C-alpha cells in the first residue's frame, strides 16, 4: 500500500468534476425562452 | 433616460394614431404606405411576431421601447453579420472586392441604391488594389 | 501575397492528392521514428537505441521547426492573423501551442541528453509519442466529439453521477463484508478502501480481470445487487453519444441547400447598413423614396424592424427542414391567399351593390 | 418576507455564480471529509482516525443542522407551504427526509462513540458516505432518469424477463451438467445451485472473473449456448435508455417557443371562470351580449364546450412540433377558405341570375 | 336523475330544431348567431369535434348528456388551470398581483369585460398589498 | 352464459385490482416452492428435500389442473372457441400446451416417485423451474420480442453471419499457432479445434474467462486482429435491437385516435356487403337511386372501386401519422379548390361574356 | 437463349422452393464436410482424416468445377456480359475470384497431396473453412454493411482515432509504471512495451484475461484514469452502426411507391432523346408544332432546360418522403392558385371597369 | 374465360365512349352522374388511383380486367373486414347485437338504407337473444 | 471558343428582350407561348430554379452559359438514364422488346409523336426477333 492513497482521490476528483458540472447545470441555467429578459425587467420599470 | 423615453413615446404615438396603445398590423401598413413602399400582409405579420411578448399579435409600448433601447453592439448580432459575409467570401481568406461587393449589394436581396453603395464603400479600407477588409466594416456598423 | 495563400492552403486546410501525400507521408516517416524508438524496450532489439535515435531526432527536429516557421509566417494571408498580434493569436491556439512544446521539448532533450542517457531515451520515446498528435490539422476530430458531447450535457452528467454514486456506496458495503476474508493463497483480499474501490472500477465496466473477487456470499450478494444495476449506468454514455452521432448524420442528409442562403445573407448586410446609416442626416439613404423631422422617427423604426426580420431569416436559411418551416410557410400562404379572396369580395361588393 | 424569497432562492432552486461558489464549496468540504475519513482504513494511515474525525464530524453536524433549520423556515415563501402542515410537507418530501436521517444519525453517533468505538468510526464513515446524496437539489437528475424509464417500461420489462427466465433455465442446467466436475486444484467447482447461480450472474453481464469455469463439455455447450443469447438481453436496458434520452434530445429542439402559449393559457383561465360564473343568475357575465329562462340554458352549453376548446388548445401549446400540428392547420385553413369561396359564389349567384 | 336529464333533453332540444336527433354545424352557428357571437367554421367544427365519440361530425344525446354530467372536479381539469396560472407567475412563488392580474384578464386572449374582473378579483383572497393565492381561486371554481 | 365469460375474463386478459392479487399470488406461491425446492442442493439445507416436496407437489398439482380445466370449459364465451374443434384450438396454442405439459408431467413424476428416488427430486426440481415459464398470461412479452425481431430481420442476419464467420476463420488460425505451446503449469492448453472454438466464444462476447489465453505472439496477433473487428459484430444486435424498441416507443406516441377509424371502418362494411349485394339482381340495394341490363354492370364496377377505396382508407385510419398524409391531403384540398375555382370562372365567363 | 437465361436466375439470383433447397443443401454438405474434417483434430477421432478426407474433395471440387462453368457459361443472357470480354468482366468479380481461387487450390492440394500428408490435410482445412465464404451470392450481406459503414464513416473514424490515440498514450504511461514490478509467481509482468500493449487491447474492448494486471498503484490509477475513459470509445462503434441500422430501416417503411416512378422514368427519356434529337435538323423532331434559324436556336435551349427538370424530378422519384416535398408541393400549389386568382382579379377589373 | 372478358369488354366500353382506349376521370364522373351520385373530385381521383399501375392517371383495359378477374376471397381482404367488426365489438368476444348493428349500420359512414339492413340482418344467424356470429357473416360476403 | 460564346450571347439576347441583363419568369413564358406549349406558372418556375445559382430567381448570363457548356456524357448522367431503362425492363437482362418501347414511349410521360418514335427505333439495333439492348442507345445519346 505504497502509493495507495493517490487512487482514491483518482476517484473522488472524477466524481467531484461530475458534481461540479451538475452544480454548473443549475446555476447557469438561464432559460432565456420567457417574455422577462433582464433588460426587458429593467425596460418594464423605467 | 427620460428625454429619451419621451421622445419614444412620441415615436409610438405617430403609429398609434388613436387611444388604443397598441399598433395594429393595419397601423404599421398605413404608415409605411404614407411612406410607399407597399408592404405585403405576411411581411407587416412577421415584423410584429419579431417584436411582442406577449404573443396577442399587437405592439405595447414597454415591447415598443425595449427594442429601442438595446444596442446592435452584441455578441450574437455582430457574428451573425460576420458570418453573412463569408458566403459571399472567396478563397474564405477575410477579404472581399470591390467590384464583387458592388455587384451584390445591387443585385441580390434588397436592391440597394447604386448611390447608396457608393457611400458605402468609400467608408471601408477599399486601398490595396480593390480588397476589403469585411471585419473592420463590421466594426464600423456594429459597434457605432 | 498569392504565394502566401498558397502555402497557407497547402500546410493548412489541405485539398488535391499531393497534399494528402505530403501530409501522409510526414505522418508515415514519424510513426516509422515511433516504431524504431518503441522495438528497443524489447531485450533482444536493445542495441538499436544508441545509434539511430539521436542523428533521426535532430532531423526530425529540424524539419518539424522549420515546418512551424514557415507555417506561422504563411497565416498572414488570414485577415485575423496580420502583425504582430495577429501572429501571437496564431500562436496562442491549441494545436500550435502543442507543436511548439514538442519541438522546444525536443531541443531541450537533445541538449541534455549529449552531454544520464536512459531518462534521454525516455523523453525522446514520450515526444515520439506526443508527435502525432499534431496530424490532426483543424481540429476537425476533437471538435466533431466536443459537439455531441455538449449537446448530450445533461443526460451525460445524469448516468455519470448515478453510477459514480453507486460505486462509492457498494465499493464501501463489499469491503465491509469482506474485510476478513482469505484467499485460497492465504492473503487477505480486500485490505483497504482502495482496495475494494480498484474492485468495483474493474467489475463496473466489465473488465473483470479476476484478481479480487469477493468469498463470503454476504459479498457476493452486494456484488450482484450493485453490478446489475451499475453496468447499465456505466454502458449508456456509449448509447447515448452513438445515438447522438447516428441522429445527426440522419438529419444533415435533410438540408435547405446553398444558394437559399444567398439573398437571405446579402439581406442581412444591407438593412443592417440601412440602420447605420439611418443616423447621418446627409446621407444618400434618406432618397429611396420621392418634408421630414417626423417621417424620420418613423424610417428609424421601420428600418429597425426590418433588420430584426432579416436577421431571423438568416437565421432560418441555415437551418435543415422542420416542420416548423411547414407551418410558417402555410401560414404566410394562407394569410396572403386570404387576403386577396377578401379583396376581390371588397370589390365585388359596391361594383355591383346590394 | 422579501427576505425570506432571497434566502429561499439562494439556498434552494441555485442561480448565479456566487450560489454556485456556495453549493460546491459545501460538497467540496464534505468529500474531503469524506477522504480524510476513508484514507484511516488503510493501515499505514491508520493513526489519522483519532483526532480529527470526531472535532470535524460534531463541526459539520452543527453547520448542516443550521442549514437545514434556515431552509425548514425560508420555505414558507412558496404558497403551498405556509403555517404547520405547509412546513411538515416541506419536511416530508424525500431529500429533506434524507437530510433529516444524516443530521439525526449524526448526533446519535456522535453521542453514544464519545462513551466501543470501531463501530462509532463505521458509522461516521457511513454518513458520511450518504451526506453526499443530498447535494442534487431539485432532484433534477433522479427525476430525469424516472421519465425515460417509465416511457419505456414495457421493453423494459420485457428484456429483464427473458433474461431472467434465461438465468435460472440455464443456471440450473449447468448445475446439472457440472455438480461431480473436479478443479484442477482439486476442489468440486459447482457445489449448490447458489454456485451456478453465481456463475449465471457473473457470466451474463460479460464480467467473466474466471473463479468458475464449468469443465465438462456439455457444461461448455450449455454454457455457449446460453452465453450467446442471453447478453444481448442483459445488454438491451443501455441500448434502450441511451436511444431514448438521444431520441429526448433530438425531441426538444424543435418546441413550440414560450409565447405561443401565452395567449392560449390565458384563455384557459376565462372560459373556465366563466363557466364558474354560469351557475350565479345575478352575475354580470349575463351582460356580455346586449329575456332569459331559456337562453341561460344555451349558455351554459356554449360556454361548456368553449371551456374544452380551451383546455384542448393549452394542452397542444404546450407540446413539441409534430405532424398533425400540420393537418390540423391545414384543415382549418382549407375549411375557412372553401367558406368564403362558397360565400363569393352565393353572391355571386343572385347579384345576377341564372 | 330523470327530472336533470329531462332538463338536458330539453336543452338538446333547443339545438336540435327539428326531428334529426343530431346537432350539426349549421344548427349550432344558428344559435350562436341569435345570440350574437358570430362563430368562425372552423371555430364550430372544434367545437364539435370535442364532444363526439362516433367521430361522424355530429352530436348525439347520449354524447350531448356525457358532457353535461361529469363534473369539473377533477384531477386532469384541476392540474391544467393550477398550470395555467403558473404562465403568470412572476417569482414562481404562488401568488399573483391584482393590477398584473386586471391586466392579463382584459387583454390576453378572450378580453374579459372590466366589470366581470372586478367580479373576479373579489371573491378571491385580495388582502396582503395587492398578492392573491391562486391556488385557492382554483379551488374555487373546481371544486364548485 | 353471462358467467362464462366473467370467469373467462377473470383467468385470461386480467384488470382491476383482484385479479393482479389472484395472478400475482399464484406467482409467488410457485416461486416460494421453487426456492424449498432449490435450497436443498446446498449441503446443509439437504433435509428438507424429504417432507415438504411430495405432499406440497401435489396440492400444486391439483390446482394447476382444476384451473386448466376451468380455463379449457370457460374459453367457450368467445365465438372461435366453440364446440370440440374450438376447444381442441383452444388446447393447442402454445402457453396451453406448456401448462399441460406441466401438469401431465407432474402427474407422471408423482407416480413414479413414490413407490430410485434422487430423478423425483430432479424431475420436480426442473417442473417447479418451467412452471414460471405460463405465468405471462396473452404472451405479451414474447410477441413485442418477436415484432421488433422480424422487422430487423437482414441486419439482424448481416452482423450475425459476419460474425459466425469471422469466428470460424480466426479460431482456426488461433488452433495453428498455439497448438504447440506450452502453459505455465506445463499443460498443452489450445489440443483440438473445439477447445480453441471454445476460446473463440469466450473472447468475441467479451466474457474472457481468461483460463486460455493464448502464449505466442503470433497467437497475440491473430487474437488481436480478430477480437477488434469481431466484437462490435456481436455487440451489434443489443444495438439494433435497442434502437429499434426505443424508435417504436418515440412512433407510438404520435397515433391517429380512435375515433378516426370508426366511420371507415363502417364505411368497410356497407361497400363490401354492396359488392355482396349486387349478384343477386332482386335484392333491395338496387333501389337506392330512383331501366337495366347495362346500369347494372356500371354499378358492379363503381361498387368494387369503392370498395377498393373503402379498404385502402381503412388501412390508413390505422397507421401512426405520417408525411404521406399531409401530402395526400394537401393534393385532395387543393384538387377541390382549384375545380372550384375553375367552377367561378366557368360561371363568370358566359355570365357576362367576352 | 430461354434455357440460357433460366440457369442463369436458377444459379444467381434465386427465388423460390426448389431454388432454395438447392443452395441451402448445397451449403449442408459443403458444412457436414467441414464438421468431418475439423473432428480430425480431436485426439480420439484421428483415424478418419484418412479415408474420406481425400476421396470426398474430390468429388466435392468436381463439383464446384462444374458448377462455376455452368454459371459462367450461363452469365451471357445479361447484356453486360457478352462475348468474351462480358465473360472476362464476369469472372473478375469478386465472389466468382474467391471461387476461382478455391477451386484451383483444391487442384493444387489434390496434385501435391497424393504422392509429407500433414500440410495437405492442413491446407484442405483452410479450403474447407474458406469454401463457405461464397454461398452469399450477390453479396447482400457485405454490401448492407458497406453500405451504413461509408454513411457513417466520418463519426467512425473520430472514435477510433481516438480510442487508439488514448491506447498508445496510456499503454506508454502502464509500460513506465510497472516495468520493474514482480509477480507473486516471481516473473516480471510488463516487460516491453508490445507486453503492455497486449495489456492495452485486452483491457479497452473489455475482455480482461487477467494475465496481467498491474502491480503497483501509479499502474492501478493510470490503468483505471485510461479505463474509465477509453472503453466508451472503443464500444462506440457498435452504437454508431446499430443505430444507422435502425434509422434505416425505419426510413425505408415511408417510401414512395413504384407508380409514381413510371411517368417520371419515361420522362427522362424523351427529353434525353429531345436533346439528341435537336443537333439533326432534319429530324421529325421540328414538326411538334404546327420560319427557322432562330427559333431552333431557342428550342435547344428550352429542351435542356426541360432535360434538367426532368433528370430533377426522376431523382426525386426514388427517394422516401420528405419534409422538402411538402414544401415543395405547396410551393407549387400556392403558386398556381395566386396566378388563377389573379387571373380571375384580372378578368373582373375590366370586364366591368373603376 | 373469352365470353367472361367479352363482357368486361363491353363493361369497359360503355366507360370509354370513344375510342381513346382510356377511362379519364371525366369518363367516369359523367356515367356516376348519369346514376345520381354526383361525386367529388377528389374521390373521382381516389377510385381511379387505386386501380392504375402504370400511374398516368387514367384506366387501360388490362388494368380495368386485372380488378375484375380476382375474388375477394383472399386472405389480406377477409382479415381486414374481420378487423373492421372487431372496432363495434363491446366484450370482444366475436358477437355483436342486432340492435347495435343497425344503429351503426344507418348512421356511420354511408348511410345504409333501412330496407337494406332489413336483407342484411336476416342472412346471419340472428337466433339466440339478438346476437349475432359476425364471423360466419364474414364468411358469406367473402367466400361468395 | 469566342465564336462559340457570341452565339451564345446572341441565344441570350433572343430571351431577354430588353437591356436587363436577366432572365425573368415572363420572358420565358412568352417565349414558350410564341412557340406554342402553353407552359404553367410552376413549371417555369422549375424550369430556372434548376439554373440559377445565386437564388435570386433570374437566370444572369454566367448561369445562362454555364448550362449550355457543359457536356451530357458525364458519370451522373449517363447513369441517371442507364437506370431509367431499368424501369421498363422485364426480366432484368438487359434487353428491352421494340413493341414495349413503342407502347412506353408513346403513352407514359410526355407523349412522344409517332413519327418520332419511328425514328427513335431504328437509330438502335432492332435486330434479334424485337429486342433492342438500350444500353448502345444510351451510349448513342450520351456520348454523341
Ligand atoms: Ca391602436
Ligand atoms: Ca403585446
Ligand atoms: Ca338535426
Ligand atoms: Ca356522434
Ligand atoms: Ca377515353
Ligand atoms: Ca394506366
Ligand atoms: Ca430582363
Ligand atoms: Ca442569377
Amino acid at each position: 500500500d505504497d502509493n495507495s492513497y493517490m487512487y482514491i482521490l483518482f476517484v473522488m476528483f472524477l466524481f467531484a468534476v461530475t458534481v461540479g458540472s451538475l452544480i454548473l447545470g443549475y446555476t447557469r441555467s438561464r432559460k432565456v425562452d420567457k417574455r422577462s429578459d433582464p433588460y426587458h425587467v429593467y425596460i418594464k420599470n423605467r | 433616460t427620460e428625454e429619451q423615453i419621451a421622445e419614444f413615446k412620441e415615436a409610438f404615438s405617430l403609429f398609434d394614431k388613436d387611444g388604443d396603445g397598441t399598433i395594429t398590423t393595419k397601423e404599421l401598413g398605413t404608415v409605411m404606405r404614407s411612406l410607399g413602399q407597399n408592404p405585403t400582409e405576411a411581411e407587416l405579420q412577421d415584423m410584429i411576431n419579431e417584436v411582442d411578448a406577449d404573443g396577442n399579435g399587437t405592439i405595447d409600448f414597454p415591447e415598443f421601447l425595449t427594442m429601442m433601447a438595446r444596442k446592435m453592439k452584441d455578441t450574437d448580432s455582430e457574428e451573425e453579420i460576420r458570418e453573412a459575409f463569408r458566403v459571399f467570401d472567396k478563397d474564405g481568406n477575410g477579404y472581399i472586392s470591390a467590384a464583387e461587393l458592388r455587384h451584390v449589394m445591387t443585385n441580390l436581396g434588397e436592391k440597394l441604391t447604386d448611390e447608396e453603395v457608393d457611400e458605402m464603400i468609400r467608408e471601408a479600407d477599399i486601398d490595396g488594389d480593390g480588397q476589403v477588409n469585411y471585419e473592420e466594416f463590421v466594426q464600423m456598423m456594429t459597434a457605432k | 501575397t498569392h504565394v502566401q495563400g498558397r502555402v497557407y492552403n497547402f500546410l493548412e486546410r489541405p485539398t488535391g492528392w499531393k497534399c494528402f501525400v505530403y501530409h501522409f507521408a510526414v505522418f508515415l516517416i514519424v510513426l516509422v521514428c515511433l516504431i524504431f524508438s518503441v522495438l528497443s524496450t524489447i531485450e533482444q532489439y536493445a542495441a538499436l537505441a544508441t545509434g539511430t535515435l539521436f542523428w533521426m531526432e535532430i532531423v526530425l527536429v529540424v524539419f518539424f521547426g522549420t515546418e512551424y516557421v514557415v507555417r506561422l509566417w504563411s497565416a498572414g494571408c488570414r485577415s485575423k492573423y496580420v502583425g504582430l498580434w495577429g501572429r501571437l493569436r496564431f500562436a496562442r491556439k491549441p494545436i500550435s501551442i502543442i507543436d511548439l512544446i514538442v519541438v522546444v521539448a525536443s531541443m531541450v532533450v537533445l541538449c541534455v541528453g549529449s552531454k544520464f542517457a536512459t531518462s534521454a531515451i525516455r523523453g525522446i520515446r514520450f515526444l515520439q509519442i506526443l508527435r502525432m498528435l499534431h496530424v490532426d490539422r483543424q481540429g476537425g476530430t476533437w471538435r466533431l466529439l466536443g459537439s455531441v458531447v455538449f449537446i448530450h450535457r445533461q443526460e451525460l452528467i445524469t448516468t455519470l453521477y448515478i453510477g459514480f454514486l453507486g460505486l462509492i456506496f457498494s465499493s464501501y458495503f463489499v469491503y465491509l463484508a469482506e474485510k476478513d476474508a482469505v484467499n485460497e493463497s492465504g492473503r487477505v483480499e480486500f485490505g483497504s478502501y482502495a482496495d475494494a474501490l480498484w474492485w468495483g472500477v474493474v467489475t463496473v465496466t466489465t473488465i473483470g480481470y479476476g484478481d479480487k473477487v469477493p468469498q463470503t456470499w454476504v459479498g457476493k450478494t452486494i456484488a450482484s445487487c450493485f453490478s446489475v444495476f451499475a453496468i447499465s449506468f456505466f454502458a449508456l454514455p456509449a448509447g447515448i453519444l452513438g445515438s447522438g452521432f447516428a441522429l445527426k448524420v440522419q438529419q444533415k442528409q435533410r438540408q435547405k441547400h446553398f444558394n437559399r442562403q444567398i439573398p437571405a445573407a446579402a439581406s442581412l448586410i444591407q438593412t443592417a447598413w440601412r440602420c447605420y446609416a439611418a443616423e447621418n442626416p446627409d446621407s444618400s439613404t434618406w432618397k429611396i423614396y420621392i418634408l421630414r423631422e417626423h417621417h424620420r422617427a418613423t424610417i428609424k423604426v421601420i428600418r429597425r424592424m426590418q433588420y430584426f426580420v432579416a436577421k431571423k431569416k438568416f437565421q432560418q436559411a441555415r437551418k435543415p427542414y422542420d416542420v416548423r418551416d411547414v407551418i410558417e410557410q402555410y401560414s404566410q400562404g394562407h394569410l396572403n391567399l386570404m387576403v386577396r379572396i377578401k379583396e376581390l369580395q371588397r370589390r365585388l361588393d359596391q361594383s355591383i351593390g346590394k
